[PDB]
Order: structure tokens, then C-alpha cells, then sequence
């Protein structure tokens, strides 16, 4: 019959105040013959009622996509609270409950440092700046980076990786045309964490 | 010439 | 029936002469009512006969574990070489066929660079070196640390990430007492890589 997988919110959603934070049940392999899905949304046990069906989508395969989407507050998601949808078909003998929430533990401040590129890495077109991030938990995060107001586009980020002090670190590089670092252009590197001081940081170098 | 690590052939040429 | 697996060699295996390469054809979902698998290797379409059969290994789940180890040369799996492994049991329809081989590419030379501890995590009982390895083709390396001839066990690495030119990227982090880094020891990132010259470097570190 039908599966049922549950996301949750962006890192960014949950930690920037202006976004809308949102958990998503999405329900796979539904039937031609029984489109027909009850969605049962509970936050920590307690039913609620504010979630909104999705448009539903044929998948080509003969079977639908149906997706419920329910608002989630910043404070409630980030202080650890679980999330159960349960989704109730008519190609079910029972229903399909699913839950998730934040990773369990205490949060760690991450702490953020700008390094230069290297001294013998300087005989080429483009320069390589780095921004570590240790000592971070959870591993939700988002790391960006920009210059005089404007933002870099020409960066990639490692996935967090787990360390033996059971928290997690992570390296951004910035690649960049070598007149500009020459020029002594400034680049800064934004972190976006629950456990930073107003979930926010930024360190630079030039 | 030929490299080594921690006293162990890896390769020649 | 029975699923398959067809496993490279470790990067390691591979850049090392000194080591012994193979790649591993695992068959999983063997029942107890038809053990019995028939392989066949075959190395660019061309049939080989130096497979060797691993123990049968009983997993507790109604299922055997049948695993055929075959060795390859170094040059062969480097110059891009696919390996075949084809599998045949009772409970299969059809003959099951996997293919690998190093990823295809023009190889790419790794640029190695060392970063010392920035001067703001000096207030930690601990600090970080950084290893960048970057521009490299293909994805299969190995990073590693030493001082003093003795390997640095105290460290994590990034895996490889893909670049905005089509090559890799990762960061090796090595975690050090603070008084160790401030007495001015030497620490060393190892790397190996196909496309070095004897696929081997080593840049160092200190105050
Ligand atoms: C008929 O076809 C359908 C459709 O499939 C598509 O079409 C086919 C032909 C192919 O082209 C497919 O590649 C297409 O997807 C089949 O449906 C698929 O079934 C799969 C399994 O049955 C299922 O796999 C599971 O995926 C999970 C992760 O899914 C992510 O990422 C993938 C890849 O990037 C993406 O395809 C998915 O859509 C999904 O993407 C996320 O969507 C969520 C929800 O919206 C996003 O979160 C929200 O996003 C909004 C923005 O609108 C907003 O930001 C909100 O804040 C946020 O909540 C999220 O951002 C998206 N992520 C990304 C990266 O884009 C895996 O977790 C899961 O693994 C788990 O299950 C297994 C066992 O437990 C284990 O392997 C594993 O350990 C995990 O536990 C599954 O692998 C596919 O997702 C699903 N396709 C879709 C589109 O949903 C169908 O199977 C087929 N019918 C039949 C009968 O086979
Ligand atoms: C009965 O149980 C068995 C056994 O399962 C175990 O026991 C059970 C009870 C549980 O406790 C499990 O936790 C245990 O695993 C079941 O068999 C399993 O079936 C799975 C599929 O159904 C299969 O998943 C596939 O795994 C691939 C990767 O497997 C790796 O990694 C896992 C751990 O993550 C490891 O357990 C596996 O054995 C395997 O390990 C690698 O082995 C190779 C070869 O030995 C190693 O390579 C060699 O290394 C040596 C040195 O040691 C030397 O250098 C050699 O030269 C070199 O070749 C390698 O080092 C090992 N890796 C690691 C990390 O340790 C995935 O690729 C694959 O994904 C792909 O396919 C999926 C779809 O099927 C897709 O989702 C995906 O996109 C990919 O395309 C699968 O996930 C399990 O591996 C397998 N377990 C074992 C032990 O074989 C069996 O199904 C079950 N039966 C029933 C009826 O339930």
C-alpha cells in the first residue's frame, strides 16, 4: 500500500524569526481506486487542527502524492517537541504513524574561525578561504558567505561530520579571484545555529 | 625515486 | 532471491605497493534451500579464474552470507579497468550481473595545504590543524597524520565534496593538546592520490 515519509523544517526557517517553519507528511503510493487520506497531526501528544492539505499530484506511476503540511513555531520545534502524523487509508489494515522532532541532547555553541589561504597556494588564478565550525550540537546549521552587503556565490560546505566529543564540526571554503583577496577586499562567513547568541554569528578576514 | 609512509613502500617510479 | 554487492578495493589497497588490492562481490538473501552460488568474473568482458570462495557466513535471519574475493593489480584497477561479477543461484530468475571500476575522468593532482590554529581557539585546552586537499580527480584518497615518525590517531575528515570544477575537495582535522602545538612540534598531513607523483605527499606544521 501506501508509504509515508515525514521532514522537518529547514535549519534556516527555524532559526530566522521573519521565515515559516514547516513540517511536511508526505504520503506516497496512493491508489487510484482510494485517494482518500485522513490526516491526524498530534504535538506532543495533543491533537491539532491547523495543518493544510497540499495540491494533490499524479506521479505518473499511477499512484498520487498527497502531502500535509502543518506551521510549526519556532520555540516549539527548537525546544524539542515531537511531531506524529498519522495518515489513515483504505489499502490499510491499520494506520501509519510517523514521528520526528530536534536530535535529543543539549545544544552546543559553535565556535567559528576564518582561516587564510595557504602561502603556497599563491601561484594560481584563485585563493581558497576557510571557515571552520566545531563544537556544534545539533548538527542543524547554515553557513553562508558575503562581501560589502553583498553575498558570495562561489562556495561549497562540507556535511557536518561527528566528532569524538560527541559534537559535530564542519568547513566552508570560499573560492575567489586572486586580485580580490590581493585588492584586501573583506569576506565574511555567517553562521546560523539555535545555540548561538540570537542563533547568529559572523567572522571575517582579510 | 620512491615515497614511503610510516616506514612502508607505497609506490615508485 | 538473493540481492548482490560488488565492493572496489580501498584507495589505500590501491596506492599502496605494498598492499594487496581485491574487489568483493557480496550475495546476501541466500536461502537455506538453495545455498549454492555460481560466479563468474570477468575483467573488461575478458573471464578470470583466481576468485576465491570466503567462508559461508550463517546471519540468523533465515539467510546465508556468500561472499567471492578477487584480487587485482594495482595498474589494472588504475588504468580504469571494469570488473564483472556475475551471480547464479536456484532462486533466481535470471543470472544477477554487477560492473565497477575507478570512476571515469582525466585524474586531477590534489594541492595540499596546511592551516594552523586560529588565534581565537587559543583559549581551549585543545587546538586545530587543518589539512585542505583540493582540485583532485577522482574521489578516491587517503588522508593521515604523523609526528615524529609515530601516527596521529586524534583526527576527522571531511569526505570528499564536489567542486564547482568538477574535481573534490575535503578538510582533514587533526585535534591536538594546546601544549603540544605551543612547544613547537612538527605535526604532518599525509596524503595519498593517484594523481601524485609516486601517489604519495606530506606537508608539515608548527609554530
Ligand atoms: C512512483 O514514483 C514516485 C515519485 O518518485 C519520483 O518519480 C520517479 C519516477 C523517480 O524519478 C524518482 O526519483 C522521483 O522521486 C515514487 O516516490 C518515491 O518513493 C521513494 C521510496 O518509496 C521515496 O524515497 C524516500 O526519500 C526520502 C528523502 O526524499 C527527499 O529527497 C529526495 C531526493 O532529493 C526527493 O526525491 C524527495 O522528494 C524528498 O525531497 C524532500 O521533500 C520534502 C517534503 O516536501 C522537503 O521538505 C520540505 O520542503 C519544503 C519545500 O516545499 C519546505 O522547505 C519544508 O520546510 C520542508 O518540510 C525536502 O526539502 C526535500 N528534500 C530534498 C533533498 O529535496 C528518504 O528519506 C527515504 O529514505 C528512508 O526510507 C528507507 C527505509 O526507511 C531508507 O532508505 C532510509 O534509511 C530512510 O529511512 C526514501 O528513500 C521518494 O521520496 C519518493 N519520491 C517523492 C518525490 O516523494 C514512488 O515510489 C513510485 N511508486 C512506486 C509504487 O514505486
Ligand atoms: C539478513 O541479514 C543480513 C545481514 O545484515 C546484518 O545483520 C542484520 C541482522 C542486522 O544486524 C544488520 O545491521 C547487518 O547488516 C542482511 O544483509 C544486508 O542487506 C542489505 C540490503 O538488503 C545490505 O545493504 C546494502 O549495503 C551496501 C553497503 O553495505 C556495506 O556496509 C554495511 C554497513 O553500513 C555492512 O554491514 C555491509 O557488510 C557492507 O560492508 C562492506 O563490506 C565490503 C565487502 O566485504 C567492504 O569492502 C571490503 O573491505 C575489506 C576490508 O574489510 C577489503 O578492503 C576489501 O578489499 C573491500 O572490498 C566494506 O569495507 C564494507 N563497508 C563498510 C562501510 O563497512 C550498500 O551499498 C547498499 O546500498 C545500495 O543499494 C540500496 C538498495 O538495495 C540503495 O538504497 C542504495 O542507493 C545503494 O544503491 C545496501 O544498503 C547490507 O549490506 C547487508 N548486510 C550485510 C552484512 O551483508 C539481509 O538482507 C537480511 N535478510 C533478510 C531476509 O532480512
Amino acid at each position: 500500500g501506501p508509504s509515508v515519509f515525514l521532514f522537518p523544517p529547514k535549519p534556516k526557517d527555524t532559526l530566522e524569526a521573519s521565515r515559516t517553519p514547516e513540517v511536511t507528511c508526505v504520503v506516497v503510493d496512493v491508489s487510484h481506486e482510494d485517494p482518500e487520506v485522513k490526516f491526524n497531526w498530534y504535538v506532543d501528544g495533543v491533537e491539532v487542527h491547523n495543518a493544510k492539505t497540499k495540491p494533490r499530484e499524479e506521479q505518473y506511476n499511477s499512484t498520487y502524492r498527497v502531502v500535509s503540511v502543518l506551521t510549526v513555531l519556532h520555540q516549539d520545534w527548537l525546544n524539542g517537541k515531537e511531531y506524529k502524523c498519522k495518515v489513515s487509508n483504505k489499502a490499510l489494515p491499520a494506520p501509519i504513524e510517523k514521528t520526528i522532532s530536534k536530535a535529543k541532547g543539549q545544544p552546543r555553541e559553535p565556535q567559528v574561525y576564518t582561516l587564510p589561504p595557504s602561502r603556497g597556494d599563491m601561484t594560481k588564478n584563485q585563493v581558497q578561504l576557510t571557515c571552520l565550525v566545531k563544537g556544534f550540537y545539533p548538527s542543524d546549521i547554515a553557513v553562508e558567505w558575503e562581501s560589502n552587503g553583498q553575498p558570495e556565490n562561489n562556495y561549497k560546505t562540507t556535511p557536518p561530520v561527528l566528532d569524538s566529543d560527541g559534537s559535530f564540526f564542519l568547513a566552508s571554503k570560499l573560492t575567489v579571484d586572486k586580485s580580490r583577496w590581493q585588492q584586501g577586499n573583506v569576506f565574511s562567513c555567517s553562521v546560523m545555529h539555535e545555540a548561538l547568541h540570537n542563533a547568529y554569528t559572523q567572522k571575517s578576514l582579510s | 625515486d620512491c615515497a614511503w609512509h610510516l616506514g612502508e613502500l607505497v609506490w615508485c617510479t
